[PDB]
């Protein structure tokens, strides 16, 4: 090729970066999600509705493991998610090849956010349109982080990304507390996902993964049908 | 050989709640000494030391390369390093020079940063880790050091008798060696403090 | 190691010993010395074990990819050309004794010989391996033009057993294979 | 649109090369005349300040001991051309034990000017006059940023070069002498510049067959001014 | 007008204008005429002065002992193709120990000039090469163009006002195969004198004639040896 | 809105949209074609028409059914030139699985790797994002047959009844009314609904020689293109 | 239209005009036809003389790719010369890697993917050429192919490329080409050229006929119809 090598992002006269603020609009128009850090675990939940009655549910997953104690969800556009997932898989093994020890969840977000930094500054590529929620129970205490397409990150107690996130932000503030159990945390994680769901919620409309200290675990639809079985 | 160009002897020994490490002091070319203050034990954080023996070039080289990677590790993470983690770090550094290898054999001794649990291990010149429960030795006079430690070691030892056992093991074995000697320094660490003593050895 | 290949009117007949040795110690006692590439094309390998296994995987990768594009069964002469392009190129690095045989719809049975050098030649019958030097006088005084299939299975069974008589790199068990238009018949002979 | 970096006109030349010719017009004037006795040469310094040191402005340089030079236009680009012009005449002596001819110097110089762009950037803004005595006697040549290379017998380039070349074609003939052609050139100089012609405005450069030394007159030039 | 910027951009009429503009650079240069007999191929060019006392710019330049070319167009693209031309001629001498066939050397030029007429980053070569040569099957007269097409021909004239030279060649091309060099050369330079304004004459200082023959190496005559060729001529009917 | 160069290259517009990829979604629609895939049983059926406008034009060199491996076949919609270059990657990287990993590639794993190549053309600029569409079939052991579908955007999914080409919105509406009473799909119930959907969306009731049928079944897992005689056997079998 | 500059950009309705612009540049070239009988392929090119100084056989459009493969190009002649050298180079590597002659079905795929690559990037433009590929073998018979500037490549029985693409194939299809011999084809090709505008509003022309099949034993060469001149003797009798 030619080797053009020029970035598509410069400063405004006001001082803002224009294309990064446009990419957050595609994040806010994605599928909704919610993540709650409990006293003994981290609960992730999402909204998985098909556009037809034809689409199989055992093909594409939303809750996705990274290591056996680290999972990762998203709210944004579909195909850009699988890039950084496969990037985070190869990145997490390189820590294990050097140190012979599974990566802590703080150290993983130090490097995944640097990958999302690199597509904002380099030449001719566009920034991501996917924000994340990264979880895990390493060294006793569990963790729950959130990374944006700008390249920064945070540390939440309970948050919600996707559509109608300003309604779920007030609802989690009025419902969460200092501590719960993990089994109580899933109950307030569907009730904040029932706020913005459609008229029917089944075992195949939602999809829930958890983080015990025993490791990472995503739930089969047998438990999720039994969990929404008249317990709200 | 190349290992027999400068000499050296590094011994570590596990106690009850404590761990000890000792080395010699002689620096020299094949038959001619130079000085008696050559450092072979380097602190890598509190309550965790490392000992090096072999070619005197790679002793000073690897101890600076490992210090280069340790400080970058202890700033990305606020915690200190675990003794299992350092053993995986050194084995990575030696294996990168698979066919251009450094001529040294490291010995790592230290306590757990959270609990009081001691840890000893030794590696080969290409990075084979080997953990034990009683003692590890490295250097030119290795066979003399196995003869002393197999007969004098006891399982559960206070820091008094652990110092006296590693003292008699180092003095009687290095005096049998020709290219090692000229003083023995002993580090004995524990949960509360770190004690460093030098011994009265033969200066011939 | 002794390998054998004889063509006839219908197709070809292959055969080999097993006895993978090292020094004077047998490491592998029974061994598939003949390897499928396509449904109609086999090869029997000789020389270094790790060299010939690496080449036979690459040729199966290249020829197997090549026939799907053409939507046609491949030629036996096409497969023998691919071993030539690797053995001649990577000479002074490999020790391979590949003999390629198999049935083809355009031409029938074919037998090719690729020795340690890297040349390629079509033959009526072909021998190879370390123990092949001992039956060179028997194989040309016994061969006769215009054999049937059952004569060639009788021919290679007596021919291998003389090289497999005692010779230290040979013996073990006889693995035979017959390739024709119908199918591939493989059998193991002992006693 | 109107013809950016590398794009043909609907009629003719590249305008980047055409605008490179116009950059010579804001240079300093210079006259070179070929005579069968030798090659004389002149230039105007255009010194602005008295604190500005006079002998730091060079226009005549020494490519080799039998090859002189003259420049106009951009000084910043001319130092690149003089550099390899000294190098590749020296490479010729290294591999042939002989002096490179005056014509085949600028063959190598005109190769490098026709190399602007991204191939392995901008065209140059400097014209040159080369004097020298090769085996075919004395020679005089001229090049432009377009690489168009040609032999001249008497040439003036720089600012006001158009009015210089009109009167210069009248005073020239084939049977000149070197002592005649030097004072014939500086009469043209004081008729095209505006300052009073003294020993600090101009400088000369002569090369001879038997006098391959002394390509630069210095305060013997004061004698030539008072004679006219 | 927005399609008239790059070589890559096609037009809604299907004509790339940048190739169409490099033809116009050929018409800036002076005229030159090449032709051939059964045995001899002669190309004649026309010099142009820069000033009243500078040397005239040369047109015909030697390439090989059996190949010589003329020029019309940019001098930057002239010597850039010449250095590619001379390198290919001596490689066949170094490898094959034979001279090149003329017809296959020009096919290397059309492959050479095709890349800068398709890829962005380099303009097409503004050049008007006429080629005369000798392979084993006699003389040849070739022309090229900046559209990377090469035309075999028996007579050709390109450059400024060269249409009037083409009209002279078409009504005398039947006579060219038989006549020898004493008139074949001055069959050619009678065609140049219609590409002149009607008041001046083709002198000895502004013309070059290059002859390559079946038994004759390619030789360039200029300014001294043109006088045995300009003798025995009539004037223009004025 | 048209901000910066959002209408020309692959950058974000306001409201998070991007137009150079959703222009490629109707880059399929200039084919004048419609393809239907149906999974009902231990089998899987592709059906797609051919359009022959010329008697000088051949018959065997028209087929859109493409054999990737012996167990995996596919059909291509959209423009023809981008379609055949997409299959050259699918034939290539199905063989790299066999070389690197030593066994046959799953149909689920292959549709990931094809969509990941269409990712970078959306991610990187000055690279044209391949306006064509691919539908896969194959047999997975202990999983039954599968039908996958790839997008130019890099999005994939697996689902039971598939439409593509021009007339998705009329055919997928027909199949939801079809697949709501999950009746016994018995390898001729699958083929009949594969015909009667396309024979009513296009509304042609056509001659035996304008379609192709690709099939795979768990009794003979090889990919298999039907013959004009046996295509006519299923066509007269639904004449009631 | 403005949204038609690069070849890597889409229109708002979903097509690339830079490919569309290069197709009708082939339209302005003179007509070149191709036809195959039951045991061979016969080419034919209407080629016009530029003024007079053409030397009777220069700059031909009947190339020779392989021992049994040649081309029948039309369009930009210089762009076809560079494209012909790709097919010469592609058939040489198949010989050096596999040891036998290139099949025409595989050769047209390798060329059309190479033409496809110049329709994707903004640095390069699509080609302005269309051409024919004819070959003959004893295990494959005779084939005849067709490649547009976009890269679509499949087989015909007869074709035409130039101005009169439609006006030639009207009277190609009224021939019983399935059973004729390719010696009777040669006298029938020449009348197809001379019917549709040989020198009516143009100045002059010259007919070229290439030739491959069973009578040449697989060789590809020009006709010996300088011998006995029978093409023009039989076609000029069709004046009434």
């Amino acid at each position: 090729e030619r080797g053009y090598s020029f970035s598509l992002t410069t400063f405004s006269p006001s001082g803002k970066l224009v294309q990064i603020e446009y990419a957050l609009a595609a994040v806010a128009g994605g599928a909704p999600s919610v993540g709650i850090k409990a006293a003994n675990g981290v609960v992730l939940a999402t909204e998985k509705k098909q556009k037809s009655i034809l689409y199989d549910e055992r093909s594409v997953h939303k809750v996705e493991p990274i290591t056996k104690h680290i999972g990762l969800v998203y709210s944004g556009m579909g195909p850009d998610y699988r890039v950084l997932v496969h990037r985070a898989r190869k990145l997490a093994q390189q820590y294990y090849l050097v140190y012979q020890e599974p990566i802590p969840t703080a150290q993983l977000v130090q490097r995944v956010a640097s990958v999302m930094q690199e597509y904002t500054q380099s030449g001719g590529v566009r920034p991501f349109g996917v924000s994340l929620l990264i979880c895990g129970w390493n060294e006793g205490r569990p963790y729950l982080f959130q990374s944006d397409p700008s390249g920064a990150y945070f540390a939440w107690k309970a948050t919600a990304m996707g559509k109608n996130y300003v309604n779920g932000k007030t609802f989690l503030e009025k419902r969460y507390n200092e501590d719960l159990e993990l089994e109580d945390a899933i109950h307030t994680a569907i009730l904040t996902l029932k706020e913005s769901f459609e008229g029917q919620m089944t075992e195949d409309n939602i999809e829930v993964g958890i983080c015990n200290e025993a490791g990472f675990r995503r739930l089969t639809p047998t438990e999720v049908k039994d969990y929404l079985a008249a317990i709200a | 050989s190349i290992m027999s160009y400068n000499g050296g002897a590094v011994m570590a020994m596990k106690g009850k709640n404590c761990v000890a490490i000792a080395a010699d002091r002689r620096f020299g070319i094949q038959a001619q000494m130079v000085t008696t203050d050559f450092q072979k034990i380097f602190p890598m954080g509190d309550r965790l030391y490392i000992g090096l023996a072999g070619l005197a070039t790679d002793v000073q080289t690897v101890a600076q390369r490992l210090k280069f990677r340790l400080n970058l590790y202890e700033l990305k993470e606020g915690r200190q390093i675990k003794p299992y983690t350092l053993m995986s770090m050194v084995a990575n550094l030696l294996y990168e020079k698979r066919f251009g290898p450094y001529y040294t054999e490291p010995v790592i001794a230290g306590l757990d940063p959270k609990t009081f649990k001691p840890f000893i291990c030794s590696l080969d010149l290409i990075g084979c880790p080997m953990v034990t429960d009683d003692f590890v030795v490295s250097g030119t006079c290795a066979e003399q050091m196995y003869g002393m430690c197999e007969s004098l070691w006891e399982p559960n030892m206070d820091p008094d008798h652990l110092f006296e056992t590693i003292s008699q093991a180092m003095l009687n074995a290095v005096d049998r060696d020709a290219v090692s000697g000229m003083g023995v320094i002993v580090h004995i660490i524990e949960k509360d403090k770190i004690t460093t003593r030098t011994l009265k050895a033969r200066m011939d | 190691t002794t390998i054998m290949a004889v063509q006839f009117d219908g197709g070809v007949v292959l055969g080999a010993d097993s006895r993978t040795t090292t020094g004077s110690y047998i490491a592998n006692r029974v061994t598939d010395k003949l390897t499928p590439i396509h449904d109609r094309i086999f090869c029997c390998r000789s020389g270094s074990a790790a060299d010939t296994q690496a080449v036979a995987d690459a040729v199966t990768y290249q020829l197997g990819f090549h026939s799907i594009e053409l939507n046609e069964p491949p030629l036996v002469h096409t497969a023998a050309s691919l071993f030539k392009e690797m053995c001649y190129r990577y000479r002074e690095d490999l020790m391979a004794g590949i003999i390629i045989a198999g049935w083809d719809p355009q031409e029938g049975g074919q037998v090719y010989s690729v020795p340690m050098g890297g040349m390629m030649v079509r033959q009526s019958f072909a021998i190879g391996g370390s123990g092949s030097s001992y039956i060179y006088g028997y194989v040309d005084a016994t061969y006769r033009e215009g054999m049937t299939k059952e004569e060639c299975l009788q021919f290679t069974a007596n021919a291998l057993a003389l090289a497999m008589e005692r010779d230290g790199s040979s013996g073990g068990v006889i693995r035979l294979a017959a390739i024709a238009e119908s199918g591939v018949e493989r059998q193991v002979l002992l006693g | 649109y109107d013809r950016g970096v590398n794009t043909f006109s609907p009629e003719g030349r590249l305008f980047q090369v055409e605008y490179a010719i116009e950059a010579i017009k804001l240079g300093s004037t210079a006259i070179g005349i070929q005579t069968s006795e030798g090659v004389c040469l002149a230039v105007e310094k255009r010194i602005t300040s008295p604190l500005m040191e006079p002998s730091s402005i060079e226009k005549i340089v020494e490519i080799d001991a039998h090859i002189g030079c003259a420049m106009s236009g951009l000084i910043a680009d001319a130092k690149t051309l003089i550099d390899k012009a000294r190098v590749e005449t020296q490479n010729h002596w290294f591999t042939y034990n002989e002096t490179m001819t005056v014509e085949s110097v600028t063959q190598a110089v005109s190769n490098l000017a026709l190399q602007f762009g991204e191939e392995d950037s901008r065209p140059f803004g400097v014209a040159l006059l080369f004097g020298g005595v090769d085996e075919k006697g004395p020679q005089l040549f001229h090049m432009d940023p377009s690489g168009t290379f040609v032999q001249c017998d008497a040439r003036a380039i720089g600012s006001a070069s158009e009015g210089a070349q009109s009167s210069l074609q009248e005073v020239y003939h084939k049977s000149m002498t070197l002592k005649e052609a030097i004072k014939s050139s500086l009469i043209i100089l004081k008729q095209v510049m505006e300052e009073k012609l003294n020993a600090t405005n101009i400088e000369l450069a002569t090369v001879q067959p038997g006098q391959n030394f002394h390509m630069f007159t210095k305060e013997e030039l004061e004698e030539v001014i008072k004679d006219i | 007008n927005q399609y008239d910027n790059d070589v890559t951009v096609w037009s809604p009429q299907g004509r790339i204008h940048q190739i169409e503009y490099a033809m116009e650079a050929v018409k800036q240069g002076s005229a030159t005429v090449g032709l051939k007999s059964k045995t001899h191929a002669v190309l004649v060019a026309l010099k142009r002065a820069q000033s009243e006392l500078a040397a005239h710019q040369k047109k015909i330049l030697h390439v090989d002992n059996h190949i010589g070319i003329s020029i019309a167009g940019l001098t930057a693209d002239a010597r850039l193709l010449c250095n590619f031309m001379r390198q290919e001629c001596l490689d066949s001498r170094f490898v094959f120990d034979r001279p090149l066939p003329v017809s296959r050397l020009v096919s290397l030029i059309g492959s050479k000039t095709q890349i800068p007429t398709q890829r962005y980053g380099r303009r097409p070569y503004g050049v008007g090469l006429l080629i005369a040569g000798y392979d084993d099957m006699g003389p040849h007269i070739f022309q090229t163009c900046p559209s990377a097409n090469y035309f075999d021909c028996r007579a050709m004239s390109i450059g400024a006002r060269s249409q009037s030279a083409r009209t002279y060649l078409e009504r005398h091309m039947s006579e060219f195969m038989e006549c020898n060099l004493n008139e074949l050369v001055k069959h050619g330079l009678r065609a140049l004198r219609e590409t002149l304004p009607a008041e001046q004459d083709l002198t000895t200082k502004n013309v070059s004639i290059g002859i390559v023959g079946k038994d004759l190496e390619f030789t360039i005559y200029d300014d001294d040896d043109v006088s045995p060729f300009l003798e025995g001529l009539e004037e223009r009917p004025q | 809105s048209s901000a910066g160069f959002d209408r020309h290259i692959t950058i974000f517009s306001p409201e998070g949209r991007l137009y150079q990829v959703e222009y490629a979604f109707k880059a399929i629609n200039q084919g004048g074609l419609t393809s239907v895939a149906v999974r009902g049983k231990d089998c899987a059926v592709i059906v797609t028409q051919k359009k022959v406008p010329d008697k000088l034009l051949d018959s065997s060199t028209v087929t859109h059914l493409f054999k990737i491996t012996e167990n995996i076949g596919c059909v291509m919609t959209g423009m023809t030139a981008d379609s055949r270059s997409q299959v050259q990657r699918a034939r290539y990287e199905a063989a790299n699985w066999k070389y690197k990993y030593g066994y046959e590639i799953p149909v689920d794993m292959l549709c990931k790797r094809i969509a990941d190549i269409s990712q970078v053309y959306t991610q990187n600029a000055e690279m044209r994002p391949l306006g064509c569409c691919m539908i896969l079939i194959g047999i997975d052991e202990e999983q039954g047959p599968q039908v996958y579908k790839c997008d130019p955007a890099g999005y994939y999914c697996g689902f039971k009844a598939t439409a593509a080409g021009v007339k998705q919105t009329e055919s997928t509406s027909f199949l939801e009314k079809k697949v709501k009473k999950k009746f016994d799909w018995t390898f001729e119930q699958t083929v009949e609904t594969a015909i009667t959907c396309l024979s009513t969306v296009l509304s042609i009731d056509f001659k035996p020689s304008e379609i192709e049928v690709g099939v795979v079944t768990v009794e003979n897992p090889k990919f298999r293109i039907l013959t004009e005689a046996e295509i006519d056997a299923h066509l007269v079998a639904l004449a009631e | 239209t403005g949204y038609d500059l690069s070849a890597s950009t889409f229109s708002p309705d979903g097509r690339v005009f830079q490919v569309e612009y290069a197709m009708k540049a082939v339209e302005n070239s003179s007509t070149a036809i191709g036809i195959r009988c039951k045991d061979g392929v016969v080419f034919g090119v209407e080629k016009l003389v530029l003024s007079k100084l053409y030397e009777e056989g220069s700059n031909k459009r009947l190339f020779n790719v392989d021992r049994h493969v040649g081309m029948a190009v039309a369009g930009l002649l210089a762009d076809a010369r560079s494209l012909a050298d790709i097919a010469r180079e592609e058939a040489s590597n198949f010989r050096s890697n596999f040891g036998y002659n290139i099949p025409l079905k595989h050769l047209a795929d390798r060329v059309a993917m190479y033409v496809h690559a110049y329709t994707l990037y903004s640095a390069v433009r699509p080609f302005g050429c269309s051409f024919m590929l004819g070959s003959y073998s004893v295990n494959d018979g005779a084939q005849l192919y067709m490649i547009d500037p976009s890269g679509v490549s499949y087989g015909y029985w007869g074709c035409a490329i130039g101005k009169a693409r439609q006006a030639a194939k009207t009277e190609i299809e009224k021939l019983q080409m399935k059973e004729m011999t390719c010696r009777d084809i040669v006298k029938e090709v020449a009348k197809i050229i001379y019917i549709v505008h040989d020198e009516v509003k143009d100045k002059a022309f010259e007919l070229e006929l290439s030739w491959v099949g069973e009578l040449t034993n697989g060789r590809h060469e020009i006709v010996p119809k300088d011998i006995r001149e029978e093409a023009e003797k039989y076609a000029k009798e069709s004046l009434k």
